[PDB]
């Protein structure tokens, strides 16, 4: 029933994380458009680029759409880029309409936040560039890494 | 024969061999070469167990399935033949029945008492070290002595990739 | 002690098949009056009502209102091994801890007698608030069973719109939206069919296609099934066994969501 | 003798064995298992090796 | 299965008033238009106009114009109205197992054409991709029907295609571009395009590409549409790579100042550009053959390194390794300078 | 002129022919012989009936 | 007026023109020529010969029966379990008239191929069936085949074609193709055919219908591979611990666009047949070993290239 | 064998009167393999 | 060359249909005599004698006494396609590897030359002896195949008794048994329906129904069927094809585990 | 901006199970002229063309040509359930990506709108024109459906040779080659159809089994088919339908080679 801590006080939204001025405030230029790029987020662990996308991802969707609407994903799975590449695909297949109470009509891109990048091999990247590439106006991407 | 080796077109082989089991008045032998299937079973069996047998005993009969075909050779390549077979007795009649009809490999004559000429080298070719090795050369006497020539190397090169 | 008597063997696989699936424990609750089933479904989202009166048995017997609950795999393999001429008794004890399908012998060849386990976890008691539908419809089992297994390959969720002209099954998807409609009667080789409707206002509703899944297995329980259906409560799709007794599914519809601006 | 049996074991730890070793079981003279039955699916392997 | 039609009208497809597509304005449309390899587009062209077309086997880094090449190949020698009939093309998109060797493979190598008499062509895309077992079906299917069909098969790396595969066809390398005559098309898409650059700008372009036109395109673009400006600097920011003052500092660093202070020095850079340590001992491999040091010294360094770079990939704590590359240097160098 | 493969040739037509195992042979000679009894019994017990 | 290939063209059709592994193929001769062949199973590298073998020994088993007792299945072909259960089980119980001596033969080509279920289930039609057909099976990996087959069967090795027999049969191609050459395209194509028959082949008939003359020049154009001149002097630098020189061929190898895969294989088959000492060449085939193994791992970048290099030099000067 | 399709219900429909009754050819030939299979 | 010309068609469909799941594959010996078919089933508890004498024949020639065997699965697959009113050709060379069936078609010119391999067959010929049994049963085949439905519907296993007003078909059962009664029913119209008792002594034995079944599902050959039976000999289930031959059936009996005093 | 009206369903339910596995994506282009369909197997060796009036239609109008492709499975999936006799209508727009199958009632009860998503395929149209053939005959739907099975159920490549006497089916497989002569003479007595010839060089090919039995699906489209096959052009298989249009099926042969001496 209940959560661990680190999901239950990370910020709702945007503008709620302290220490960082720029990155909040490109974010919210991006979020005021309602298109967020393919965002590439680097820094040491527990500096809060996880919880930056995910009040992102929070702040343009509602909160009944934010799961359905993103998709975490790791980058050390054992079977190769196959398999995440077919993950990849089947979330981007399918489309979920949706509807917001808010006033504002849900964007139709899909995120994929993926984490840990740059345990990458270079086929493997490639790999990942020509999916991306595939799916430039449908799924918006999210790298997550330390270097 | 192979009850260990069950398709997805053999559906519900098990249930009817244990149905076989109950419901029968003759005799029903099962052979299978699987160590686990004796666990995996759920019946009341007599168990029968084949060890591996005896090298020497294994040996002399094939020297005697040699003789019989009318050959003379020695027990020690058997030896070393069944060692490199694990003393599979199929795999090294087999063999040596490609082997004998051949009409041998090496003609060298070894008088014992314990007379035709013996015929050992089997091993040597069963490893596929003749298609390296000239019939004039012998595997410890090419091993033993100094390696110079390119030749050599080669062919030292490929006998220890062939066994690696 | 509890005997029911079923006049033909077909009765509990035709209805069972359908409880193959939705019901994860059944519960028989025996009394005076007949059987009863209320079959709670595990996801907190559908619920069955069974009802088998005494007069359709050849006989039956019972002497204390009682409860037993059988796991949904523990009878389904017990019940394949009975043909759907044989004539089955159920059997319970009032202290005792097995329950007893005896089979009559098929095609007289010997007869078959199967053992099992009748310990509810809890009577689940559930009321039924006997309401009030603004639609009733008769309308066929086979023609509801061919609009599941046609719109089955399209989604997961159905949406039904019942108007005074007819019904509208409908089923958007990912490859296209399928639509089949029922008005006035209908045209078969037997002189009278219909899906007749009887009905106040028109009111439209989106359910779950799984769970009409699981209870198109009830197919041939009857030639025709009946279909309520109102703005609030859940949809029944009632059958009748003739003389033997009604059954009735409930399941809670998917709620929609309307833009503010 | 112990120069060549040196580099005996620089060859089994630092360079590639054509058959990947304990593939299945473990390494040899272990009591976990050993008895790997070969396949019995007529599926292929679809391995990346 | 499918998958075609997506790229199919995916290439044709831009918003042809805001996006500027630089990889894809510029793209070649038959073999005296691929200006690049022209030794083996003219071998290929010449085993096509004598009827004597083998087995090609297109191999090479991606982005080099292999599939672009076969496609002309396919549009010179079969024309519009029996390309379908006569060209089978498949990639790794549509794998299934061993069964697409099987399936359309076999089945449209073991009959004639249908409208217009000639042999047929087979080009299948990332073969290496391809399983063991597929190749091994497929080099049958290329044995037994060479005479009415030839086939194509390009892929990037050459050691993924088994012996016998290979030994069936003749084999062509895309190597990458010279930078000299790759300079040309950097000087045309930027006279043409109105762009501010300087010659490390010029240079960064030629580096970072390492011998191809799409990626160096990709970052032409990127660049100047991100500051308006292309020099080292913006190219490195833009790109994120280790900027070659930095590299120069950090072995400064390691060849002047102590342990600890270098130590201090090198983290706090390291945190402050998110500076991995595998592109921190590529470039100073690449530092160190330039700057003047002694054969012992060269060797020793090359070997620590070396070392470093693969204790780095099993996944050990990379402060440590951090560490003992500066250990690598203030073993020799600093003691050589103290001498 | 010969058409046999030497497994099959030299294939062992008593159990005593065999090599090696002694101990499980003699079982299963052993197994098998009073199942032929059991059978001969059968059979004894058929006629007599008759 | 096809040009057929040089492989197929000039493909032996007896089992005397068959170069290497001389003895397996007398055995396979006298079994031609006398008969009751047994259930073989012939391993090698690809391009020794084994399909030319076992279709020569088919072809003189057999006669104009041929195309009625022989019976085919490559890796092209279906080969599933129902395959073996229902085709190869009819085959061996089909009635085919022969003469004394000759049995009906199911070629089974590129065992490897073969899935685990359909080898369980030919272990017993291999078995009992043997007095009417006989199974002539080739692979590569004999370890793919499963153990009950290889007890089943007779194991035949074929080892690489000795570059001497490879040399006779490329000049008998060239005597009868009327091909211009020097010696140092016959060196060339040796090189880039590592015992292998097929890819010499290939490679002669890419380069004589390329540039119309063999040498050295004309070969590593065509065959593409890194020069082994270059990879000579980057071993002869290192032996005169030059890192300089060689890491300045090396970083020209690595900018043609050669993989770290090919280049470390070009360095080990030119160190094999280096010209020094035999500790030298031990511990460079060492070093060289655990720099392709780190290669393998997938670590590939020119710092382990370079690593290796300047091991390589370090390895002479330190005693 | 494993050669052959040995599936349940074959294999009961195919072979249980072997078991469960006597053999009609008793003399002559008799130390013949019938290798049980259904096509 | 062997050549057999069959004049009507339907006996050998009718014949195969009768053992199509029986036996594993037919084994044919052909001599001056005639078509011989005694094929062994699987299980070897069953043997079908089936002989077609030469004068049954349009057309008939043999060179040399042969044996060929064939699977019956593809002999059964052959036939489906063949009309009802049509001839039958069955050609063979004295050493061939294949036999040619030639149907020519109702039309005027529709030939169809099947050319069906020959499988190798180990099996030698197997046959039982000669000899004189004490119960002989002349009696409708059809009327065999309603007693073997109603035994089959009730049973398993036939306890079959002899007895002087004729054979018993008694099952066996838990509780139900398919004990019918056959009664001296000569005096009647139709000699095919008239049954006569030949029996010596009476004789006890056990036989399985399926076996039973496929021997009585032949039943439109022939219009009625001799029963042999003796003490510890397989039953002989004979049908007279007139003018063109006769089959036998060998059925063994089940074994029984008696028990000792 | 298209429309369509169609007199029966069974038309197109037939010519859709004709094209099940066959053909991968249905892509029909559109004209004044009529509905054509020009499309090619996804393993490229055979090719459908379906040529259909305007005037066969119930009323045929269009704007503009256009070729539109849907995905062959989903286009399977909702016709199962179709009203054979049933008047349907196919409706789209001059650049909208759906396509409607609006059905009327099988029922006289339902008004249905079904859509389908396009998709963006690349089409060329295979510009063959007409030549001569050496060999036109022509023969039974029932006939060529019974031989196609019958062949295909033996061998895996139907060898058919077309010269003066008639056309004659061979099948040489693993089980035995089974070889069926027609002829001129010859007539049917299931739909009294004639097969007549109108050869002129004799003309040997072979073909794909299953290919052949895909295009052998397609019986009730009309109650006689075309063969046409040349020395050098591929075989047809033509449908001429009544009144409604023409349907064309091209197979390429398969490689065959000379025996070496
Ligand atoms: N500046 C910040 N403002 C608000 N919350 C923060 C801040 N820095 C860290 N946190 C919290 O610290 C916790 C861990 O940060 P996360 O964003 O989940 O992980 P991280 O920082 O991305 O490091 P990783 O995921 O291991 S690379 C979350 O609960 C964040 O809300
Ligand atoms: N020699 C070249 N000169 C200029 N542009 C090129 C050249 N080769 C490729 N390109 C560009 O690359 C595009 C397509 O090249 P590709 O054929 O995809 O490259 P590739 O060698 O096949 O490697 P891939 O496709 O990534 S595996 C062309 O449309 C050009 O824009
Ligand atoms: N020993 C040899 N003597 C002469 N020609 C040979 C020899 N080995 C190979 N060849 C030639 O190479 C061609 C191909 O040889 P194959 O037998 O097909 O190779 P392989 O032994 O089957 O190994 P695979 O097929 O790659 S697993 C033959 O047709 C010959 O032209
Ligand atoms: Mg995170
Ligand atoms: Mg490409
Ligand atoms: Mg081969």
């Amino acid at each position: 029933k209940p959560v661990p801590w680190v999901e239950k006080y990370r910020p709702k939204c945007v503008d709620e994380v302290a220490f960082q001025e720029e990155v909040v405030a490109v974010l919210k230029k991006s979020l005021e458009g309602a298109d967020l790029p393919n965002l590439l987020f680097y820094g040491p662990p527990g500096t809060g680029k996880t919880s930056t996308i995910l009040a992102a991802a929070r702040e343009l969707f509602g909160p009944e759409l934010f799961r359905l609407r993103v998709l975490e994903l790791n980058a050390s799975d054992e079977r190769g880029i196959q398999v995440v590449r077919e993950k990849v695909k089947n979330f981007a297949q399918l489309t979920v309409s949706g509807s917001r109470s808010d006033g504002k009509p849900c964007p139709p891109f899909k995120i994929v936040i993926l984490d840990e990048a740059d345990s990458m091999t270079s086929a493997a990247q490639a790999a990942l560039r020509r999916t991306m590439e595939k799916e430039s106006k449908t799924t918006r991407f999210c790298l997550i890494c330390n270097y | 024969e192979e009850v260990d080796v069950i398709f997805d077109e053999d559906a519900g082989f098990l249930n009817a061999i244990k149905t076989f089991m109950a419901t029968t008045k003759r005799p029903v032998i099962l052979t299978t070469s699987d160590p686990t299937f004796s666990l995996m079973f759920d019946g009341c069996f007599e168990e029968i167990k084949f060890s591996t047998p005896s090298l020497l005993n294994v040996a002399s009969y094939l020297q005697m399935i040699c003789l019989t075909e009318n050959f003379r050779t020695d027990v020690k390549d058997f030896v070393t033949l069944l060692t490199a077979n694990t003393c599979d007795i199929r795999k090294s009649i087999l063999y040596l029945q490609f082997w004998i009809r051949s009409g041998g490999g090496v003609l060298e004559e070894r008088p014992l008492t314990l007379l035709p000429k013996c015929d050992s080298g089997c091993a040597e070719t069963l490893f596929g070290l003749k298609n390296i090795f000239s019939p004039s050369e012998d595997l410890f006497s090419f091993l033993k002595h100094k390696i110079t020539m390119k030749e050599e190397w080669h062919k030292f090169i490929q006998l220890l990739t062939e066994f690696q | 002690m509890f005997e029911a008597r079923l006049v033909q063997g077909s009765i509990l696989k035709k209805v069972l098949e359908a409880l193959k699936d939705l019901i994860n424990e059944a519960c028989w609750d025996i009394s005076s009056s007949g059987v009863n089933l209320q079959s709670m479904d595990s996801s907190h989202v559908s619920l069955v009502q069974l009802t088998l009166r005494s007069e359709g048995f050849d006989t039956y017997r019972c002497d204390r209102n009682l409860a037993m609950g059988v796991n949904l795999t523990s009878m389904s393999k017990i019940l394949k091994c009975a043909g759907n001429e044989d004539i089955i008794t159920l059997r319970a004890e009032d202290n005792a801890d097995t329950l007893a399908l005896v089979f009559e012998a098929p095609n007289q060849e010997k007869v078959s007698d199967y053992e099992m386990k009748l310990m509810d976890l809890d009577v689940e008691q559930l009321g039924i608030p006997e309401q009030e539908y603004s639609c009733v419809v008769k309308m066929p089992s086979g023609e509801f069973a061919r609009i599941c297994r046609d719109l089955s390959h399209i989604g997961d969720a159905v949406v039904i719109s019942c108007a005074k002209d007819g019904v509208k099954f409908s089923a958007s998807g990912e490859l296209g939206n399928g639509n089949i409609k029922l008005s006035q009667t209908s045209n078969v080789d037997k002189e009278e069919e219909a899906v007749t409707i009887e009905m106040n206002e028109p009111v439209q509703l989106t359910f779950a296609l799984r769970y009409l899944n699981f209870f198109t297995k009830a197919t041939p329980l009857s030639s025709t099934v009946t279909l309520s259906m109102s703005a609030d409560v859940p949809l029944v799709v009632e059958y009748k066994i003739a003389d033997m007794g009604h059954l009735k599914y409930y399941l809670a519809p998917k709620i929609e969501d309307e833009e503010g601006s | 003798l112990s120069e060549f049996m040196d580099n005996m074991s620089f060859l089994d730890a630092l360079l590639t064995d054509v058959r990947e070793q304990n593939k299945y079981g473990r390494n040899d003279f272990s009591w976990t298992n050993g008895k790997v039955t070969s396949g019995l699916c007529d599926e292929f392997s679809l391995e990346s090796n | 299965m499918e998958t075609s039609a997506l790229k199919q009208q995916e290439q044709p497809a831009a918003t042809k008033i805001r996006n500027l597509p630089w990889v894809e304005k510029y793209r070649p449309q038959t073999l005296n238009d691929l200006i690049s390899h022209q030794d083996i587009l003219s071998t290929i062209q010449k085993f096509i106009n004598e009827d004597r077309l083998p087995h090609l086997l297109l191999y090479g880094p991606p982005g080099t114009g292999k599939t672009s090449t076969i496609l002309a190949c396919a549009k010179q020698l079969y024309k519009d109205k029996e390309f379908g009939s006569m060209v089978l093309e498949l990639n790794a998109s549509d794998d299934r197992g061993i069964d697409i060797i099987r399936g359309p493979i076999l089945s449209f190598a073991s009959t004639r054409t249908i409208f217009k008499k000639g042999f047929k062509l087979v080009i299948l895309d990332e073969a290496d991709a391809m399983t063991q077992d597929a190749q091994n079906a497929l080099r049958r299917v290329i044995e037994k029907f060479t005479e009415n069909t030839r086939f194509c098969l390009i892929c990037n790396y050459l050691s993924k295609i088994i012996p016998a595969l290979q030994s069936r066809c003749t084999r062509f390398r895309f190597g990458p571009l010279t930078p000299e005559l790759m300079v040309p098309r950097l000087e045309h898409v930027v006279e043409e395009e109105k762009v501010d650059i300087s010659e490390d700008g010029m240079k960064a372009l030629v580096t970072l590409s390492s011998g191809d036109m799409r990626r160096a395109l990709n970052i032409l673009q990127s660049t100047n549409m991100a500051f308006g400006k292309v020099t080292e600097e913006t190219v490195y920011t833009c790109t994120g790579h280790p900027l070659k003052s930095d590299i120069a500092n950090i072995l400064d660093w390691m060849l002047n100042q102590d342990f600890t202070t270098a130590y201090r020095n090198i983290t706090e850079l390291k945190t402050l550009k998110g500076l991995a340590l595998h592109d921190i001992l590529t470039e100073i491999h690449l530092f160190v053959h330039r700057v003047d040091f002694p054969s012992s010294v060269r060797i020793h360094l090359l070997t620590k390194m070396a070392d470093i770079e693969y204790r780095l990939s099993v996944g050990t704590n990379e402060k440590i390794q951090l560490s003992s590359l500066i250990a690598a240097f203030q073993v020799t160098r600093d003691l050589i300078v103290a001498e | 002129t010969e058409d046999m493969l030497w497994t099959e040739k030299y294939q062992p037509q008593t159990a005593s022919e065999l090599i090696g195992n002694e101990l499980a042979i003699k079982k299963l000679h052993s197994w098998l012989k009073d199942w032929k009894r059991r059978a001969e019994l059968e059979e004894r017990q058929n006629l007599k009936g008759k | 007026h096809y040009e057929l290939p040089w492989v197929e063209k000039y493909r032996p059709v007896k089992l005397n023109e068959i170069v290497g592994n001389e003895d397996t193929v007398s055995r396979l001769e006298v079994f031609a020529r006398e008969g009751n062949v047994p259930n073989i199973i012939i391993a090698g590298p690809p391009g020794t010969g084994k399909t030319t073998s076992i279709l020569c020994l088919a072809r003189a088993l057999l006669g104009p029966a041929l195309k009625d007792a022989m019976l085919e299945l490559n890796a092209s072909n279906d080969r599933g379990i129902d395959v073996v259960r229902n085709k190869i089980k009819m085959f061996a119980q089909q009635k085919v008239t022969l003469p004394k001596g000759r049995h009906k033969i199911i070629i089974l080509d590129e065992a490897d191929s073969m899935t685990d279920g359909a080898q369980q289930a030919l272990r017993r039609t291999m078995e009992i069936y043997s007095k009417t057909t006989r199974f002539a099976l080739a692979c590569n990996a004999s370890d793919k085949i499963i153990e009950p087959i290889q007890s089943r069967c007779a194991v035949l090795r074929y080892t690489k074609l000795t570059d001497a027999q490879i040399l006779t049969r490329l000049m008998n191609v060239i005597e009868k193709e009327r091909v211009p050459y020097t010696d140092d395209g016959l060196e060339a194509i040796i090189f880039t055919a590592q015992g292998d028959m097929r890819q010499a082949l290939n490679n002669l008939q890419s380069t004589f219908s390329g540039f119309g003359f063999i040498n050295s020049e004309n070969v590593f154009k065509v065959c593409d591979e890194p020069h082994p001149l270059l990879v000579k002097e980057m071993i002869q630098h290192c032996v005169n611990a030059n890192i300089d020189e060689a890491y300045k061929i090396l970083a020209h190898l690595w900018h043609l666009g050669y993989s770290p895969e090919d280049i470390i294989g070009n360095i080990f088959r030119v160190c094999k047949t280096f010209q020094m000492a035999e500790y030298l060449k031990l511990e460079f085939i060492k070093e060289i070993g655990y720099t392709h193994m780190k290669i393998a791992e997938g670590v590939n970048s020119l710092l382990q290239m370079a690593g290796l290099l300047a091991r390589l030099c370090q390895k002479t000067m330190a005693p | 064998n494993a050669s052959s399709q040995r599936s349940g219900r074959q294999i009961l429909s195919q072979l249980k009167e072997a078991t469960q009754s006597h053999q009609v050819d008793k003399q002559g030939v008799n130390s013949q393999k019938p290798c049980f299979f259904n096509s």
